[PDB]
């Protein structure tokens, strides 16, 4: 347990899935939503891989 | 990116509550009376750019304007610990100084009149604001400049901000006492006038709820401007805390104020707070349960609205949406809305699927709270007409017998005629309809031009 | 060391032609390396592509 | 070898730019006064080269050369403590030391009267330059001798040296004061002149621009001669510090040049520095960010350059090179550029791909740097036009008004008419708006 909280922060890892996975830092899910919503509402062909990355972490 | 709010204090009562709430907020946020981060608030979790702008690196400034036709007022914010905590670009002082003389009218020349200086004023303070959402109003409608100035505001900022949503935290005058002030039902009557065609949301704010909340709760026998802005204070920091404290849902005002405000008449909202304790009980953290909350939400004496009885009016409750903060069992909360619907201690609209909303938030943790748990009530109810139509019958009761009607004929907006006081009264009429309407499954047409 | 007008303008027209080879040369790598850099995952190459076209000049040509 | 740069400080506010710079080019590389390298300067890595010459192996003497027309100003210089500093072979003084009386066209026919004197010690000095790229003039335009002296000689340095680059540090007149000099657009019109015409960069200094951030940023009520020619010092030893820290890029004038003109006629730079603090502030030594401190430098309180508040025209910037110096981490340049980019903080040319080059550059080793991390921004920005624009409303206003014109008309040069002028406010009125029109994709075509 020491191992793993240290080395893989396990409970920590638990902790970013609720903020993240589980959209639990709803003030960035819903910043990160607004600026997908010209790019998710472009049909899924005109979507950019590169370019949804920088936007992601642009909004993070 | 947060969104920012501004938020306009008007006239005397309006500026000292807009000092307040910064101050406040401030305090929420850990911001020393200078704007500088305190050393301990070192919790970077909560949102200060939807009500903070950075100074510098260290320092946080309210993004608050504080507008008064009188300087008195902005004066007195500066003259505060906490001058030093709002960017000064954004404070606006008339430099006429002389206010509006209790007469709407008067305030809303006297806007129209610093019309580009105010606006400049919004700019500047907009500019420290990352992504603005819009204004909240914090004024009086008895007197003249927060009454007056704040509707001359907010027709500028209608016409420059056309889609900028605008609320008003709208102080309105005691409706038990007499006031000395015959105009104040006329000043009042054309605030409320310039909120239903100008403003998109007005918090009513009733003197007389305050003194009596002061006298029965405070023990104030004479509540005192100062004492209703400290509880304005309390308020805006409560209803900050999302902001301050964030998490799932609820990180936005319009995300939380959608399922609320079905129409843009009905925009009358009551307020609501939970637990309420004397000061001097804050020493034990009661573990408030779910059910306890809902049950002491439910008293008259907790709620921050003071509506009208309204006996022509079968006034019910649309909607509820209940903001908890403290710890929160989202298992208690269940039981409590499902005890709440077996009890029937919460009333739908008719008209469509409804229920009381629940919403858990977490506490600033910068601010130590001495309550374990807190708690906002939002709720719609067809009874707030009726502190409308109290207003407007005030309005007629001095229009009626001319008293100090001059005072406003003397300015430009009450110059020819009294139209304002009897477009207060047809709105309020208006809202006194939808909001039967509303109690009633008719509500489906109710705001229908052939319903109206 | 300038019919010496005529010289300097056909001179100009092949400077212009030079030029307009070598931006679509340099429009034709950025699109390969849009491509390497969406399989590298190289951010490098995006923050060099969002100098390349801050006024987005190079913008239109990458979208073409 | 280096490229080494003559600077000529030209009439008083020129001068005294030229000596100020001297001075902290000076204490920045730990020469002495008198052109010896102090024994605390052991950091042999400045380029004094490309603005110094070797005396001999150990002293190293600024490329300096202070010229006026009135003998006041440079014997002022060599009453300073950097008299040393420069070589006496290179400084021309004009015998009558009258100056020009603020007159253009008098410092003119004062450089025509100083032509030989002018030349033999720009040869002097030219033969002490292992690899001369040219001359730099530090001058006033709206004195008569930075201003016509100034272009007299950049005019004979034109002629003579036509394979050489002139750059200019020119102080320009205040455009948003009333100046005082009723002859100070004639001044200004003679500079602009020959600016178009013989100069290949023009650095516009304004007054009126110095005053504004002397009062708002640098809380002087008041700005002096002196703490304006201090404020310049500090802009130079800035724009010396890639001579003075030699590193990996822009090491030439060419170099750091190249990215802010790029068309023959848009060569009128602006500047910028970063961080600005007042006097008061340099206390607190703030952790500033790449994002932070361009952050800093993009507030207008913060730059150089006080230009009006046009409501008209969409001001844009053309380009921009930020020269940042100090501790620099790349990640936090990289996240710079990118919310730069994001957050459109500086508006670029439609008509062509410009950016915001970045340098990252050491300080000085001799001089104790109070801030971890210095800013420089060299901008092309439209809205540089409004202070061109009011400048050249400013002459305009007495052209038509034919202000202080009977005292042009007693010098020589503008003794018949003025033409030289009206052309020269015609030539600023069409680069106001090429720089306004620089903004705009039509600007490929502008000036067609």
């Amino acid at each position: 347990l020491d191992v793993l909280n240290k080395k893989y922060s396990l409970l920590d890892h638990m902790q970013a899935m609720r903020r993240y996975l589980l959209l639990g830092q709803g003030d960035f899910i819903r910043h990160l939503m607004d600026l997908l919503k010209p790019e998710l509402v472009r049909p899924a062909t005109t979507l950019y891989q590169h370019n949804l990355t920088g936007i992601l972490e642009t909004a993070v | 990116m947060p969104r920012e709010i501004i938020t306009l204090q008007l006239g005397q009562c309006g500026n000292q509550i807009g000092f307040e709430f910064w101050k406040q907020l401030c305090a929420e946020h850990g911001i020393s009376p200078e704007g500088i981060v305190e050393e301990f608030a070192t919790e970077g979790t909560d949102r200060k750019d939807v009500f903070f702008y950075q100074a510098d690196d260290e320092h946080y400034i309210p993004r608050a304007v504080l507008l008064d036709l009188e300087p008195r007022v902005i004066h007195s914010i500066l003259n505060s610990p906490y001058a030093k905590l709002y960017n000064p670009e954004n404070i606006y002082l008339s430099e006429h100084g002389g206010g509006a003389g209790n007469n709407w009218a008067s305030g809303f020349s006297q806007g129209e009149k610093i019309h580009e200086d105010i606006f400049d004023i919004i700019d500047r303070e907009a500019d420290g604001s990352d992504s603005l959402e819009g204004f909240v109003l914090c004024h009086s409608i008895a007197g003249g400049t927060g009454s007056g100035l704040g509707s001359y505001l907010l027709e500028r900022l209608n016409d420059r901000y056309p889609k900028k949503l605008v609320q008003t935290y709208s102080v309105f005058p005691n409706q038990d006492e007499m006031s000395d002030v015959v105009v104040q039902p006329y000043n009042s009557l054309l605030t409320l006038k310039r909120l239903t065609q100008n403003a998109d949301c007005v918090v009513v704010l009733d003197n007389t709820a305050l003194n009596r909340i002061a006298t029965d709760r405070l023990h104030i026998q004479n509540p005192s401007f100062s004492q209703i802005n400290q509880l304005v204070s309390t308020i805006m920091s409560a209803s900050t805390t999302t902001l301050r404290y964030p998490g799932y849902m609820n990180n936005d005002l319009i995300g939380l104020i959608a399922s609320l405000i079905p129409t843009p008449r009905l925009h009358f909202l009551m307020t609501g707070y939970t637990p309420l304790t004397t000061d001097q009980s804050v020493a034990s953290v009661r573990k408030t349960t779910v059910l306890d909350v809902m049950r002491r939400l439910l008293q008259p004496k907790n709620v921050m609205v003071s509506t009208g009885r309204d006996r022509q009016t079968n006034h019910c409750y649309i909607a509820i949406l209940n903001i908890i903060q403290g710890e929160v069992d989202p298992t208690q909360v269940h039981k409590s809305l499902q005890r709440i619907r077996e009890r029937k201690l919460a009333n739908f609209i008719p008209w469509g699927p409804a229920s009381i909303q629940v919403a858990l938030s977490r506490k600033s943790p910068y601010l130590p709270s001495a309550h374990r748990v807190s708690g906002l009530m939002m709720a719609n109810h067809t009874s707030i007409s009726s502190l409308f139509e109290r207003t407007c019958r005030q309005y007629d009761k001095l229009r009626k017998r001319e008293a100090f009607l001059e005072q406003f004929r003397k300015e430009d907006m009450f110059k020819d005629n009294f139209d304002e006081m009897d477009t207060s009264r047809e709105i309020v009429q208006q809202l006194i309809d939808e909001y039967h309407a509303a109690t009633r499954p008719d509500y489906i047409s109710w705001g229908t031009q052939e319903q109206e | 060391l300038d019919d010496t007008v005529q010289l300097v303008s056909g001179f100009e027209a092949t400077i212009n032609k030079f030029d307009k080879n070598f931006s679509a040369h340099l429009l034709d790598l950025l699109a390969r390396l849009s491509i390497y850099s969406t399989s590298d995952c190289e951010h490098g190459m995006a923050s060099v592509i969002s100098r390349l076209d801050f006024n987005g000049f190079y913008t239109e040509r990458l979208e073409r």
